[PDB]
DNA sequence: GTATTGACTTAAAGTCTAACCTATAGGATACTTACAGAGGGACACGGCGAAT
RNA sequence: AGCGA
DNA sequence: ATTCGCCGTGTCCCTCTCGCTCCTATAGGTTAGACTTTAAGTCAATAC
């Protein structure tokens, strides 16, 4: 047998309960609405309300539990509608079961927000609610990257237009062609193509691509020691100059803590004015541009 | 986690839920990876 | 594949309104041809380092392929030279590798 | 750095369920064929029993069953009386006119056959009642129950006396209520005194039982409540030059589990029927089993191009596991190669 | 054929010489669990924080600025009341009440 | 060389408005069961026969 | 996917 | 019919190395974009 198919097991499961008709649906809807109002009234009467008479409390609690019963009965009734609807979409989505469950969520929404006084079979409203929920969940859970609904819709419209034009014309149209067809810009079309891209799988057969994936962002393995020696040389050169000049440069360019101190802060910490320090900075940088202080640093670019 | 060549035993063992949620640094609860537009997690 | 699509829409499409232009789909046919010529272990890259190699890569017989025996199943049994090869398949030339 | 996912419903680990020999099967003394039906929500399991309460409400409910079967016999002798009146009507309408000797009694045979099949109906339903009563009398804990209708009747008429549940949480409850020490000593007695298949099975099981007893290992970890998540650089999405992203094929599985867990959480918050909730728990189970070893139980979860996905188990199994690809050799820095020539003057 | 990550090499090795002076804050969870998170001198401690466990945790020092609940979720009660009326639902309740009455005691 | 004051332009924020993405809810005729489309050694789950 | 020892 | 001893069949992990080339409607968040302010950097002259 090898009965490990949850699909067939679930179908066999949902085949147990019988399908219903319009008057039965009206009865169930009335029962659920009455049960909900009963629970609401009992909560209201439990808080600063009234000591519910034993018999009244009893039969209204019965009404509540029976409303829940009817809700569940209806959901069991229309599971088959869910599967029948879900069949069309499968082929471009996830596990069938996921779509079925989204359909069930749409059903509980529909049975929550159904009205019987309009005198209609429940099937249509159920259908629309189901489809809305399925499409929403499919979109939210389609790709490893998330693409919100309106952009999903324009992507689908672009795809349908391109496919029908391929069927009719026979050639793949152009970005300007799709821009004029969809009343949008060619750059927008290009962006929709770009965001339409789906990730490739690191796992493949060729071997796996993961083998040949150079780590362009990684240890350079030479610039590390290069920067170490660089810093050593800068400390040396700064020691060659005056200590005040060296400290001023270190604070100006953040060589001591990584925090770049500016003219007002350095003038404050040296007890002088920012123009004084600007003169200091200009003279020191002019001193540094003199090649004897720069022959040992020129090669570091 | 981080040590030196001090090694005498490699003990495998069946893990427990307290051990798992003590291992972890947070509770992932959303099925998303990267923002499609800015390419940030 | 084309035929399955055609017969599928051959019912859904309304009658007295359709034509082979609206019925036929050439996308899967062109895709099949392209997927054969590219990325198939018989649509081999032309091995032309000398004119003789250009000739000999053609006329080449390969027993491994789709609908064929890969080296996993292509054991020694099929690698010998049955006496029927005389005049039909050279016994000498064959790659020295696996 | 790792993550974890808190599961709204405990889920059984796959290795200790499916890999033959089944470790849960040997720990709980359950057949794998019947344990699959439990952890995949195909059958219920009784995880407790109160023999005293059953023992006295046995008298009370046997009186109730006598009442029920006497009502059944009230219906049955109602059938007898009604068909007897109809049969005397057949008398008055077949032996009171001019008719054929056999055609006047074809209605006789019709009514008698109606009573025969009607008492067949009554007998078969009474036999069903006797069967269910006998099942209740001989019910025990740690026991399997198929026939959802039978289980539903059993619970809603005997909701006490036991905790009958379905799935991973029921297995958790069984492991909770399980003295390893007395059971191990019982297996020790069985291997002390027994013979043949019984002793052989005792050895096979005592293996894992004593394995768990000797260590400080609780068997609670066999069923799972928080599933860890591997650090992201080990399942990276590296972009290729051109925006073609490259996921690691574990992100889709971790998604599947996250989406199904959140769907379960919302369903339980909202209030959903038993069918939907149990189905959701089954999908959560399947998602976790696929995450840990895809292709082990049932159809392997495919990807685009009908390619099976690479779960965690597949990262170690076979020739392409870590135990080989980076342990059968590594590329090394400060290396080179070249063709060689003979160096006779060296 | 190559790839990169949105990361910073920041070739700086390590510095234990100067660490931006920092105290440590603590936000106990709802189940007697404490998960310390360090915070700088210039750090503006939150009233409550997403702790290491995952659930929301409040600072040990007693502040309690206002949990400030958000809009109730759309309850089936909500979508029923926004399209029906109290008197009509009450009439329905009486209908089913008398229904079960007449069913029970006749 | 070192430390100042008074224009004179400049980058870095701060803000206001805003404008443009983005997440969410709903759509009320009828609409009721997925799909399928090698070989070898070894062990464990199970045929065939004598005994009580 | 193809190829050399 | 169960026991114990044989056979028999079905399901599963493993096998050289190295290289090369569908739509609508709301409400809220985000960023963006430009106008305005301010600390900031510069230049010219100067006195000691």
């Amino acid at each position: 047998t090898a009965s490990a198919d949850s699909v067939r097991a679930y179908l066999k499961q949902i085949g147990k309960v019988a399908l219903l008709n319009a008057e039965e649906e009206v009865e169930l809807a009335k029962r659920i609405e009455a049960g909900l109002y009963a629970t609401q009234l009992m909560t209201e009467l439990s808080e600063r309300g009234e000591k519910l008479p034993a018999a009244q409390r009893r039969d209204m609690m019965w009404i509540c539990r029976d409303g829940d019963r009817a809700k569940n009965h209806l959901l069991e009734a229309n599971l088959r509608l869910v599967v029948s609807l879900a069949k069309r979409y499968t082929g471009r989505g996830m596990a069938f079961l996921d779509l079925i469950q989204e359909g069930n969520l749409g059903l509980i929404r529909a049975v929550e927000k159904f009205d019987y006084t309009k005198g209609y079979k429940f099937s249509t409203y159920a259908t629309w609610w189901i489809r809305q929920a399925i499409t929403r969940a499919m979109a939210d859970q389609a790709r490893t990257i998330r693409i919100p609904v309106h952009m999903v819709e324009v992507i689908n419209k672009l795809g349908r237009i391109q496919r029908e034009l391929l069927q009719d014309l026979g050639r793949e149209p152009t970005p300007e062609e799709l821009a004029k067809e969809m009343d949008i810009t060619p750059e927008k079309v290009l962006e929709i193509q770009q965001y339409a891209r789906e990730p490739i799988s690191l796992d493949q057969t060729i071997s796996q691509l993961g083998d040949f994936i150079e780590d362009s962002e990684a240890v350079v393995a030479v610039d590390a020691v290069s920067f170490t020696l660089l810093q050593d040389q800068l400390q040396s050169v700064l020691d060659t100059l005056s200590e005040r000049e060296a400290g001023v440069v270190r604070l100006r360019f953040g060589l001591t803590d990584g925090q770049p101190r500016t003219l007002d802060e350095i003038g404050q910490v040296y007890g002088v004015t920012r123009e004084r320090i600007r003169q200091i900075e200009s003279k020191t940088m002019s001193k540094l541009r003199h090649p004897s202080r720069s022959q040992v640093l020129r090669d570091y670019l | 986690m981080l040590d030196v060549n001090f090694f005498d035993e490699l003990r495998i063992g069946l893990a427990t839920a307290e051990d798992i949620r003590q291992w972890s640094y947070g509770e992932v609860k959303k099925p998303e990876t990267i923002n499609y537009r800015t390419l940030k997690p | 594949r084309m035929e399955r699509v055609v017969r599928e829409r051959m019912t859904t499409q309304d009658v007295e309104a359709i034509t082979p232009q609206t019925l036929i789909n050439i996308r899967p046919v062109v895709a099949a041809i392209k997927e054969f010529f590219g990325t198939s272990q018989l649509s081999q890259f032309m091995d032309q380092n000398n004119p003789l190699s250009g000739l000999t890569h053609k006329r080449r017989l390969s027993a491994l392929g789709p609908g064929g025996l890969s080296r996993e199943r292509a054991g020694l049994e099929v690698r010998d030279v049955h006496p029927s090869h005389y005049g039909r398949m050279c016994p000498i030339e064959t790659p020295e590798g696996p | 750095r790792m993550g974890h996912i808190e599961l709204a419903a405990p889920v059984t680990h796959i290795w200790y369920f499916k890999g033959v020999p089944s470790r849960l099967g040997y720990l709980l003394d359950l057949a794998p064929k019947d344990l699959e039906k439990i952890i995949y929500f195909a059958a219920y399991v009784i995880t407790s029993v109160d023999e005293e309460m059953r023992h006295n409400e046995l008298s009370t409910l046997e009186a109730e069953m006598a009442v029920e079967r006497k009502a059944v016999e009230d219906q049955r002798d109602g059938e007898l009386e009604a068909r007897a009146q109809k049969l005397e009507a057949d008398l008055a309408e077949l032996e009171a006119e001019g008719a054929k000797a056999d055609a006047r009694r074809k209605v006789r045979d019709g009514g008698e056959r109606e009573m025969r099949q009607i008492r067949d109906r009554a007998q078969r339903e009474l036999d069903r009642l006797e069967d269910i009563w006998s099942t209740f009398t001989k019910l025990a804990p740690k026991q399997l129950i198929v026939d959802e209708n039978l289980y539903r009747e059993l619970v809603d008429r005997y909701g006490e006396y036991f905790t009958g549940a379905m799935g991973a949480e029921s297995i958790q409850k069984l492991i909770e209520n399980f003295d390893i020490d007395a059971e191990a000593e019982s297996l020790r007695d069985v291997i002390r005194n027994g013979k043949g298949q019984k002793k052989l099975r005792a050895l096979k099981r005592l293996k894992v039982v004593a394995a768990f007893q000797q260590s400080g290992n609780s068997p609670m970890g066999m069923v799972l409540d928080a599933v860890p998540v591997i650090p992201p650089e080990l399942r990276p999405m590296v972009q290729l030059d051109g925006g073609r992203f490259a996921t690691s094929d574990l992100n889709d599985l971790y998604r599947r589990v996250i989406n199904r867990n959140n769907r379960l959480k919302r369903l339980i918050d909202l209030g959903a029927p038993e069918i939907i909730v149990n189905n959701e728990k089954r999908m959560l189970q399947e998602s976790v089993d696929a995450l840990f070893d895809n292709g082990r139980r049932g159809r392997p979860v495919t990807g685009p191009g009908n390619r099976p996905l690479k779960s965690l188990s597949d990262l170690l199994k076979g020739k392409q596991g870590r135990f080989r690809q980076n342990l059968l050799g590594k590329r090394v820095d400060y290396s080179g190669r070249s063709v060689i020539v003979v160096g006779p003057q060296l | 054929l190559r790839g990169s990550r949105l990361g910073a090499v920041s070739y700086e090795t390590d510095r234990n010489h100067d660490l931006a002076p920092r105290q440590i804050a603590r936000y106990r969870t709802d189940n007697g669990e404490e998960f310390e998170v360090p915070f700088a001198d210039d750090a503006e401690i939150p009233g409550t924080w997403l702790c290491r466990n995952g659930m929301e945790g409040t600072l040990i020092e007693g502040d309690l600025p206002e949990p400030k609940k958000v809009k109730p979720p759309r309850t089936h009660w909500d979508m029923l009341l926004e399209r029906r009326s109290i008197e009509e639902l009450e009439e329905l309740l009486k209908e089913r009440l008398e229904l079960i009455r007449s069913r029970r005691r006749g």
